């Protein structure tokens, strides 16, 4: 998250980082037993971590739960990110840390939103925070977003951010939440650099696969 | 961290496709993808990637690293 700032312990419950060796991805809790990340965030044996604030420090909230298996969207695009969603199952129930809500409609543009993630701090350079850090910022109009990236949005797709750059979310941040209202409305998904000035974030669209998670979940 | 070397700053200049081989002879645990300069990517973040981001003479432009 760059041009963000420190959420503050446990004021992010949902927020889940996805561990390999090291934080590579995020992802929102859904259920006691169910994340939701993106498609290009699939690896096998993927670690789940719950609880966590400073990553890189034990602080007691910590739940490290094996991913029991991890569905990607059976029309996931690994080279355009369309239906860039993913299904991870918990080996066990994960202590209830706490769930996000899907979403009954989708959002409109100017709605406010909460992205938040152990992504790259810096828009030029390298900086990996130890802390979860968030970052408050508007859904642009379908209009902008298709203008900041001619050719590459589709229906499953939205920005948010500032086109006058300087905010946004970055490498480390794919698969984490955006939240607005209290409902999971995006997964971080891609981006041209990190807060550039006409490159906002895009986002997958939560409220279009909302009817697909419940069927997967129902059946796996 | 990563394993193994993490940047390329002598790499800038340099045809991408020589680049890539240098990059991933260098580091075994990575693999180089050329992409032209502003090509939007995924922000996932990962210790086996090495972007090498060329002009359209082919020619890198940024430091490459490991991310
Ligand atoms: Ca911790």
């Amino acid at each position: 998250i760059v041009g963000g700032y420190t959420c503050g312990a446990n004021t992010v419950p949902y927020q889940v980082s996805l561990n390999s060796g090291y934080h590579f991805c995020g992802g929102s809790l859904i259920n006691s037993q169910w994340v939701v990340s993106a498609a290009h965030c699939y690896k096998s044996g993927i670690q789940v971590r719950l609880g966590e604030d400073n990553i890189n420090v034990v602080e007691g909230n910590e739940q490290f739960i094996s991913a029991s298996k991890s569905i990607v969207h059976p029309s996931y695009n690994s080279n355009t990110l369309n239906n860039d969603i993913m299904l991870i199952k918990l080996k066990s129930a994960a202590s209830l840390v706490a769930s996000i809500s899907l979403p009954t409609s989708c959002a409109s543009a100017g709605t406010q939103c909460l992205i938040s993630g152990w992504g790259n701090t810096k828009s030029s350079g390298t900086s990996y925070p130890d802390v979860l850090k968030c970052l408050k910022a508007p859904i642009l109009s379908d209009s902008s977003c298709k203008s900041a990236y001619p050719g590459q949005i589709t229906s499953n797709m939205f920005c948010a951010g500032y086109l006058e750059g300087g905010k946004d979310s970055c490498q480390g941040d794919s698969g984490g939440p955006v939240v607005c209202s209290g409902k999971l409305q995006g997964i971080v998904s891609w981006g041209s650099g990190c807060a550039q000035k006409n490159k906002p974030g895009v986002y997958t669209k939560v409220c279009n696969y909302v009817s697909w998670i419940k069927q997967t979940i129902a059946s796996n | 961290q990563c394993s193994g070397k993490q940047e390329w700053p002598e790499l800038v200049g340099e045809r991408g496709s020589k680049a890539a081989k240098i990059i991933e002879n260098e580091n075994e645990d990575v693999r180089a993808i050329v992409l032209p300069e502003g090509s939007a990517v995924p922000r996932d973040l990962r210790c086996d990637r090495v972007w090498v981001f060329v002009d359209e003479r082919g020619v890198v432009v940024d430091t490459p690293v490991v991310m």
